[PDB]
């Protein structure tokens, strides 16, 4: 190693971290979204006489 | 030998015709119980009231599964084999198999229901699309001449050059509502609807996957730079 | 401190590999034109599909890789600095190889834009711009981080080439997508023709003359070890050439539906443009003053000199065919193809051969090519094979022009078109033979490069780069 | 073209030429007359540049192509909507106007020949060698991709050298066919006649009519073939299968007039899927006079 | 897990795999019934396998992964050259050929993870069935206790051992051979008598036998995924022999061969 | 004459000068082709190509027939006599991309519309040497087999409309039915028959 | 358009 370019390393670490966090949010989207009422739940109900 | 069919899942009209065919000619014995009328209407673009009026015959609600009155045990007793649920049949057998199977019924007096199938020999299914296709038999008809794959068409008219063959599926003339092309389109629409039913997430899957792959290429660029840099 | 010779040597190796493939495919399509049965009735190997692949591989894969190699090499050496970024330097190699692979996988499948030299479709023309902006960054940042006070003429030529073949690329590919690799141009009819040929005449002249003029400006004085003939001539040549190659585009639509004022402008501008091209040729040739005797000892210098000679020939022919009276005889004849291969085999291919035969034994650490006799043999094969191509296509095109235009004293047409085709068939066979000769020369260079690449030890490659 | 665009296409081009003159005059402003061996000093990689002047012949070619550039661009169009002052054309050289003058001169010189042969009847022209060579070339160009380069044709296209004429062979018919175009009709007798009947009467044309033999090992019924022929086959054909020339019906007794084959694998196709052959009406693309000699070259390729 | 979907493949593969436990000469049938929890594969077996698959085996796997990584970090990683980098250390005690796992290999593994995720998401969103190998077509039909598929085959990643079991004409010996195919990998560390670790410096015999083992494993998987065939059966038997010979002959051909000298410093 | 040295010492100034010099030529020959009536006004009587004609043109594009054939008849008496009335700008106003071509390995196709029967284009596009023994045209015995699926017809029509071609919602709706069960040979032949039909 | 596409196959003729 000869004269590591800081700032470039810091920028790359920050950018990779931010992009990975965005990907983590996206990968969480299926798991969080699956907890909303499903088609089974949305059967609803009709008036009762 | 199966016949290839080009199934366009983005064709709403074809899927609608297939759904109508399934609801009228197929849901008598076959359920689609893993699939809801509401989702079918939403994906095919059918208005909910129209779906209720035109495709739901069993008194079920829009959100109900495509269940039928025929129980599997009763139908197994009656037909010798239970008519399987057809929601996933496109995935179980493939669309080409279904396309060839629904067009391969031919009269066979030796069989319990008077018909057999080239694709599914000795199948227990009656030929329920006979009124549309017409009487199909194992007879002699004109088939394109082929010699080691040397397929001959007419250079001028572009139509096949044919010779007579006596082990072919031939529809008896003036015996069904639809001609060969019309029945081909009917079966294509039905198999398109079955393909949608087996994999209703296909189009959304492709869209989401395209976006995911774009994001992953972006992230790969950044990770590769963070790796090659920091490895100096 | 050293030079980033890794990217230059990757580009040189891939230049040889891509030139071999592209020229073999060109020979294949020529044979198909001689014998239709060479199509084998397969959709993906027909002449209509493979010809675009030939014309887009020879220009962008062979010529493009050659220009990348000689720019990433010339820019550093003349600036005394390493390339701007090794990241983008390696990306411009791998992405260019990806572009070539896209051309291989798509054009045979029929995914083409019909634009002579913009055949790469949507999502393939967007990556070629992504990897060209990176190339421009790598070159101009290196010119920005210089360790010398001036910028060399070759650097000017390379930079002008880079900028112009980004403006042209974005403008000519301005289309609407129907799907991946399926597009419709936003221009129509005469407008679309004008844009297409304002791009296509710069796919030559800038991708094949300006960038290669820089390659010449470096490798001619370097190989001959003599100073450039004239600095003022270089300035005038560069400026007039870049200011007139854009103007001279409309000569490809000389008698079409395009408005006649545009056609006249194109012809007049091409006739003007004759002068700067000959000025560049004069500079290149007279740079050898006092060193002509080296042509007997060094086949590489013969390559460069013959490239300059064919450049002069082509830049004299082209303005002549820009004259509407001449263009009437030869606009759809084989004479156009003869001029194309006079400017490509004679000029582009030969300058490329000479430049790589000099560069390769400088980025690998080996002092010399494995076999100089092979270099001389390749030179002779290329010369006899470009001359054959030129002559056969000249005869063929003149024959077709005369036969199509031939009219009997009664006013009826003397000949049918099938008669022209059968009359051209001998020209087709001779063209096939010349292409085979040139492809054999290419195969000889590939063998020489393979034997020179091997036997180059790790350190020999490493010491050669050491900046100076 | 508006005046803004005219002035734009004038100003930019003239500015480019004037700037290109300024470039070549400034760069030569301080040339060191005599050729110099002195280097310009700056060395980049060992590539030193001499201070030799701009060569005289190149400089003269440059300013000589920038005066021919205010040449073709002042006589011929190009400097905007500026028309041109080339003597002759009323409006400067225009592709359309050059074509118009070419055709006008070709109607005065080539044109009068076409009318002499157009006034004779198609058979008097026919025995005129010069009109026959005119035919030869016009048929070669316009009339060989269908009827063959030898006027014998290929699969699907009549041999107008053989003396059998499906649409009629008299001189007029050999002009009305070539002028009005002919769209012959053979109804698809596939199902109307039965999938097997199209293979029984098919072995009645190739048999007794055509005077051939069914492919050894094939089967048919000549009697049923004839009973089909006499009922649904003889109306627009001949009662002996020898053709009604005014429907384009060929001679079914001569297997040389068959343009759609003669085997009992190709005669069914004619009798099953139908055949509807077209003679391109050759009035529009050729005219009325060039097409009256093409009506004589066919009367001396076969009839004489 | 493959039983959980309760498709045809699920049910019948579980049926055959648990009938294997019926091949034990004496307690085989009782053991198979005890594993099933029923006289056949049923919802009892489904619920039991679900509980094992969802908690018990995940816990065991997590503990085993913890132990695996702990043992590795105790003894340190191997490398492609087989060079014991710990032998040569600098004045700070850091191996000369050693670099800190974090950050260098963490970023390298991030790149590898992104590439793997690209492939993984491509499969997920475009080819989730993967030609019927990741999701078998017959498994999209509900389990039928009375109709068995025309040809029942294991998931691809079990196919090699299946082939081995199918290569043995005898049932009990087939089960024993399938079990030994996995058990021999346990004793692998004592079968290898090579003086060097990396195949780069092992003799020609070791390279040849590794090639043979990989080819035999792939062929066994390929032919265990299809219905029995004459060529398929012959090649499956040959590949079973070669698969077991790669281990059985290792203690010999690792000694007979001549090995290259391992470099003091890793190459690269 | 030494002022040029400035552009040598500054990369930015040289880049700006090169950009301007290359832009001057382009901005004078392409920009004015827009807003010019001759190159934008369709010839009276022309209509946008039908859905099947559009598919046939797309196939003509796919098989790379531009490299051999040209669709621009120059105004030369020999040229027009061989091919017909010379092409004009208005004929190509709705041609994205233009297919004029620059090489004639075969005859100009600018006026083949109606010159020969459909039954010739078939049997010539399936085996060119069957009807012209000396033809160097490649055989295309696969346009007969494969059949158009009409997948992208609606999208293609909509995009062409967005580019200025005057299509109508009726055409967009009916394209799929128009190209339902017709082989690629039929589409290519139909596109061929429509060439140069506006001018006679 | 959808309604016509979805018409049930069975048609019943009713009094009045
Ligand atoms: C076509 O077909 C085929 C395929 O398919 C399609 C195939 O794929 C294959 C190929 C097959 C393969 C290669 C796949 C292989 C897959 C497998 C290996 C699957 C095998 C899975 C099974 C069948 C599961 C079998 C499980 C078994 C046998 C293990 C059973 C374990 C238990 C039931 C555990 C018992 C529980 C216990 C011990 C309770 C805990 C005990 C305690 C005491 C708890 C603690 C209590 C206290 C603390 C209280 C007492 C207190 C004490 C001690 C006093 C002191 C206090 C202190 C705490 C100190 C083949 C051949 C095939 O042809
Ligand atoms: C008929 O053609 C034969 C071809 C060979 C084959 C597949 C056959 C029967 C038993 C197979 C062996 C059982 C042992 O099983 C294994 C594992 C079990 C060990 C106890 C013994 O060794 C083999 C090395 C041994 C073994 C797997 C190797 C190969 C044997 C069929
Ligand atoms: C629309 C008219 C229908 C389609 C499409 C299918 N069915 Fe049926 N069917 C019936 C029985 C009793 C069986 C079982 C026969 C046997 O197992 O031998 C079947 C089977 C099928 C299959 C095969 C699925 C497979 O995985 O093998 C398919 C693809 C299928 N059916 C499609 C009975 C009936 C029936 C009662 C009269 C009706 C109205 C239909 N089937 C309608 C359709
Ligand atoms: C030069 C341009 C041509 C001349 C002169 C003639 N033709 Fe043709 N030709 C073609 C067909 C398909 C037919 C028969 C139509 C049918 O019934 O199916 C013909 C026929 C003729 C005839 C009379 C035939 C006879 O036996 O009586 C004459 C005199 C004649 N043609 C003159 C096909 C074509 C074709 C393909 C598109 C072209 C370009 C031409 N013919 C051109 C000429
Ligand atoms: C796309 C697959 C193509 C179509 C559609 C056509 N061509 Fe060609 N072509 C070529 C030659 C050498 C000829 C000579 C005359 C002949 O072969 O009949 C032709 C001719 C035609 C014609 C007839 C034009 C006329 O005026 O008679 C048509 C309608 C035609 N071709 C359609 C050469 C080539 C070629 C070079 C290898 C290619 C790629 C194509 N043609 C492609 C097509
Ligand atoms: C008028 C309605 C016809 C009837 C009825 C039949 N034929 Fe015909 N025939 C007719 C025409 C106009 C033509 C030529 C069409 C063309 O495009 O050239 C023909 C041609 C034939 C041929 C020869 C084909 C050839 O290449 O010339 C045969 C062998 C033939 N037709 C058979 C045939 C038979 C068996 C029929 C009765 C069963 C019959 N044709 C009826 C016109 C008409
Ligand atoms: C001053 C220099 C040049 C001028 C004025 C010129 C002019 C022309 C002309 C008049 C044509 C005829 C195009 C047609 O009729 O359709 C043409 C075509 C062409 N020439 Fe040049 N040329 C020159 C140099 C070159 C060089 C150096 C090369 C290659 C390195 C080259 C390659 C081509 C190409 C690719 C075409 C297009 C072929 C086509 O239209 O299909 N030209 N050029
Ligand atoms: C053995 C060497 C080569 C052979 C045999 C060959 C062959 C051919 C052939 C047969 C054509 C089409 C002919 C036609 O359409 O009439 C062609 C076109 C073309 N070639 Fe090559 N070629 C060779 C090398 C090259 C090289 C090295 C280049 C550029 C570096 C090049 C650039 C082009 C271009 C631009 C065209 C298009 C011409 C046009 O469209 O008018 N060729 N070549
Ligand atoms: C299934 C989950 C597993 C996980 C999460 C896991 C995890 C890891 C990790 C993180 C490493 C260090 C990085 C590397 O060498 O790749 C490693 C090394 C290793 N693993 Fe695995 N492992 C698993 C399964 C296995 C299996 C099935 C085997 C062999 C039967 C195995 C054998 C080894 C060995 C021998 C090493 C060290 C070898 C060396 O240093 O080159 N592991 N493991
Ligand atoms: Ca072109
Ligand atoms: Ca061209
Ligand atoms: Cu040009």
């Amino acid at each position: 190693n000869d004269g590591v370019n800081a700032g470039r390393r810091r920028f790359l670490v920050a950018a990779t971290s931010v992009v990975g966090a965005a990907g983590a949010v996206g990968a969480a989207v299926p798991f969080v979204g699956s907890w909303f009422p499903s088609a089974k739940a949305k059967a609803a109900g009709a008036p009762v006489q | 030998q199966l016949d290839h069919v080009d199934i366009d899942l983005t064709d709403k009209a074809a899927m609608q015709d297939g759904a109508r065919t399934f609801a009228n000619y197929c849901m008598g014995c076959h359920s689609a119980k893993f699939q809801r009328y509401e989702r079918v209407a939403t994906d095919l673009g059918i208005p909910a009231d129209l779906m209720m009026e035109k495709l739901v015959f069993t008194g079920a609600k829009i959100g109900d599964h495509m269940d039928i009155g025929m129980k599997p045990a009763d139908a197994k007793t009656w037909f010798g084999a239970a008519p399987p649920d057809l929601t996933l049949v496109a995935r179980v057998r493939g669309t080409d198999w279904l396309y060839s199977y629904l067009r391969s019924f031919y009269e066979d007096p030796k069989r319990p229901w008077g018909v057999n199938n080239v694709i599914f020999p000795n199948v227990g299914m009656p030929n329920v699309l006979a009124p549309l296709q017409g009487r199909q038999v194992i007879g002699c008809k004109q088939v394109q001449v082929v010699e080691d794959g040397k397929k001959q068409f007419d250079p001028l008219t572009g139509t096949p050059l044919t010779h007579e063959a006596c082990d072919q599926l031939t529809v008896v003339p003036k015996t069904g509502e639809l001609n060969e092309a019309q029945f081909d389109e009917k079966v294509k629409n039905l198999v398109t609807f079955l393909a949608y039913s087996a994999n209703p997430n296909k189009l959304a899957s492709e869209r989401i996957g395209t976006y995911v792959l774009l994001y992953l290429a972006f992230f790969f660029v950044f990770a590769y730079l963070l790796k090659r840099e920091y490895w100096k | 401190p050293a030079y980033n010779y890794k990217v230059v040597r990757q580009f040189a190796i891939m230049t040889v590999v891509w030139g071999v493939i592209g020229m073999g495919l060109g020979v294949l399509i020529a044979s198909q034109l001689v014998w239709p049965q060479m199509n084998f009735d397969l959709p993906w190997t027909s002449f209509g599909r493979l010809r675009p692949l030939h014309t887009n591989l020879v220009i962008f894969a062979f010529g493009g890789c050659a220009l990348f190699a000689t720019s990433y090499y010339t820019v550093q050496r003349t600036c005394q600095v390493r390339l701007f970024s090794d990241t983008l330097a390696a990306f411009t190699f791998w992405g260019w190889q990806a572009v070539a692979v896209i051309l291989l996988v798509s054009l045979p499948l029929g995914n083409t834009t019909t634009k002579e030299y913009a055949e790469i479709e949507f999502t393939g023309a967007i990556w070629l711009a992504i990897v060209w902006v990176a190339y421009a960054v790598v070159f101009f940042g290196t010119l920005i981080k210089r360790k010398v006070k001036h910028i060399y003429v070759g650097n000017w030529f390379f930079g002008s080439f880079i900028l112009t073949t980004a403006m042209l690329h974005i403008v000519n590919h301005m289309s609407l997508p129907v799907s991946w690799f399926k597009s419709y141009s936003m221009y129509s009819g005469a407008t679309d023709a004008m844009v297409q040929w304002w791009y296509g005449h710069n796919a030559v002249g800038f991708f094949l003359t300006t960038g290669f003029l820089g390659m010449m400006y470096y490798f001619v004085p370097k190989q001959a070890g003599r100073p450039v003939y004239s600095y003022r001539l270089s300035i005038v040549h560069f400026w007039a050439l870049i200011t007139l190659y854009i103007w001279a585009g409309p000569h490809h639509l000389h008698y079409t539906a395009l408005p006649d004022w545009a056609q006249s402008l194109g012809m007049v501008m091409s006739l003007i443009l004759l002068a700067p091209s000959w000025g560049g040729m004069i500079n290149g040739m007279m740079t050898l003053s006092g060193a002509w005797h080296k042509l007997r000892d060094d086949p590489i210098l013969r390559f460069l000199v013959v490239s300059l000679a064919f450049y002069g020939m082509s830049t004299f022919e082209g303005p002549m065919m820009a004259i509407k009276t001449v263009n009437a005889l030869s606009h759809y004849t084989d004479w156009t193809i003869g001029h194309v291969h006079a400017g490509a085999l004679g000029w582009v291919a030969m300058i490329t051969i000479g430049s790589l035969y000099h560069l390769i034994p400088k980025v690998y650490g080996v002092e010399k090519m494995h076999s100089v006799g092979l270099i001389n043999a390749h030179f002779w094969l290329a010369t006899i094979g470009t001359v054959l191509y030129i002559a056969s296509l000249w005869v063929n095109g003149i024959t077709q022009g005369l036969m199509w235009r031939a009219v009997n004293e009664d006013g009826t047409l003397t000949y049918s078109f099938v008669e022209s085709l059968v009359a051209s068939h001998p020209g087709f066979i001779v063209r096939l033979v010349g292409g085979g000769f040139f492809l054999t020369g290419m195969l000889l260079m590939s063998y020489n490069t393979w034997r020179t690449v091997r036997q180059a030890r790790p350190e020999g490659i490493l010491a050669a780069a050491r900046m100076a | 073209m508006t005046t803004f665009w005219s002035l734009y296409i004038t100003a930019l081009t003239v500015g480019t030429l004037i700037a290109l003159l300024w470039l070549v005059f400034a760069t030569r402003k301080g040339e060191a007359k005599g050729t110099t061996e002195k280097t310009m000093g700056h060395s980049y990689d060992g590539i030193e540049e001499y201070d030799n002047p701009l060569p005289k012949w190149w400089f003269m070619l440059y300013i000589g192509t920038i005066v021919f550039s205010v040449g073709y661009l002042v006589l011929y169009p190009g400097l905007g909507n500026w028309k041109g002052v080339l003597p002759g054309y009323e409006g400067g050289w225009t592709q359309d106007k050059q074509w118009e003058r070419e055709m006008n001169i070709a109607q005065e010189k080539y044109g009068p020949i076409f009318a002499k042969y157009a006034a004779m009847p198609i058979e008097e022209v026919a025995k005129d060698e010069h009109a026959m060579k005119m035919g030869s070339r016009m048929f070669a160009t316009y009339c060989s991709i269908c009827h063959g380069s030898d006027a014998k044709g290929a699969l699907g296209f009549p041999n107008l050298a053989d003396n059998e004429w499906r649409w009629g062979g008299d001189p007029q018919s050999i002009e009305t066919t070539i002028l009005g175009g002919r769209h012959a009709i053979m109804a698809a007798w596939g199902d109307i006649l039965g999938e097997d009947g199209v293979k029984n009467v098919a072995a009645y044309v190739r048999t007794e009519l055509a005077g051939l033999k069914l492919p050894e090992g094939t089967k048919a019924d000549v009697e049923a073939g004839k009973q089909i022929f006499s009922v649904n086959c003889v109306a627009c054909h001949g009662p002996e299968g020898k053709g009604t020339a005014l429907v384009g019906a060929p001679n079914l007794t001569n297997p040389g007039a068959f343009i759609y084959g003669s085997s009992y694998a190709q005669l069914q196709q004619t009798i099953r899927h139908g055949r509807q052959g077209q003679m391109p009406a050759q009035e529009p693309y050729l005219g009325k006079e060039k097409v009256h000699i093409l009506a004589a070259y066919i009367y001396n390729l076969s009839h004489n | 897990g493959y039983l959980l979907p309760w498709g045809q493949m699920s049910y019948w593969g579980a049926q055959v795999i648990i009938s294997l436990f019926g091949a034990i000469p004496v307690v085989g049938e009782d053991l198979a019934q005890w594993i099933r929890g029923d006289f056949l594969i049923s919802g009892i077996t489904l619920n039991r396998f679900f509980a094992l698959h969802v908690i018990a085996l995940p816990i065991v796997l997590l503990g085993l992964v913890v132990l695996h990584i702990l043992a590795l970090h105790e003894v340190g990683s191997n490398n492609p050259d087989g060079v014991d980098i710990k032998k040569k250390k600098d004045e700070n005690g850091v191996p000369l050929d050693g670099i800190a796992f974090h950050p260098y290999y963490t970023v390298k593994d991030i790149v590898g993870v992104v590439v793997f995720l690209f492939i993984f998401c491509t499969v997920i969103f475009f080819f989730p069935e993967m030609g019927g190998y990741f999701l078998e077509k017959p498994n999209f039909e509900m389990a039928n206790q009375f109709k068995t598929p025309e040809h029942i085959a294991p998931v691809w990643y079990f196919t090699p051992f299946y082939a081995i079991l199918r290569a043995v004409p005898d049932k009990l010996m087939g089960v024993v051979a399938m079990g030994a195919a996995i058990a021999v990998l346990f004793v692998l560390p004592w079968l290898d008598r090579s003086p060097v670790r990396s195949i780069r410096y092992k003799g020609w015999l070791s390279k040849l036998w590794l090639v043979i083992f990989a080819v035999s494993f792939v062929i066994l998987g390929y032919y265990g995924a299809q219905a029995p065939s004459p060529l398929g059966t012959t090649l499956s038997r040959v590949c079973t022999v070669l698969y077991f010979a790669f281990f059985i002959l290792m203690p010999f051909y690792t000694r007979m061969e001549k090995t290259k000298p391992v470099p003091e410093r890793v190459t690269g | 004459m030494k002022n040029h040295e400035i552009l040598e010492k500054n990369v930015g100034l040289l880049a700006i000068f090169m950009v301007i010099a290359v832009s001057i030529g382009g901005l004078t020959q392409i920009v004015p082709l827009f807003f010019q009536d001759v190159t934008n006004t369709p010839v009276e009587g022309m209509k946008p190509r039908t859905a099947l004609e559009l598919e046939g043109r797309d196939i003509y594009i796919r098989e790379g027939c531009v490299g051999c054939h040209s669709q621009m008849v120059r105004p030369f008496r020999a040229e027009t006599e061989r091919y017909g009335h010379y092409s004009v700008a208005g004929e190509s106003v709705w041609d994205h991309p233009f297919l004029w071509g620059s090489k004639r390995t075969g005859p100009d196709l600018a006026r083949v519309g109606g010159r020969y029967s459909d039954d010739w284009h078939r049997a010539h596009l399936y085996n060119p040497r069957n009807v012209v023994p000396e033809s160097k045209m490649p055989a295309y015995p696969w346009l007969v087999e494969n059949k158009l699926d009409g997948k992208d017809t609606a999208t293609k029509m909509e995009v062409l409309r967005k580019l200025g071609v005057p299509y109508t919602d009726e055409d967009i709706a009916g394209a799929r039915e128009a190209v339902k069960g017709k082989t690629e040979m039929d589409a290519l032949v139909a596109f061929l028959q429509g060439l140069g039909t506006s001018i006679k | 358009a959808i309604a016509k596409r979805l018409e049930p196959v069975g048609k019943v003729c009713v009094q009045g």
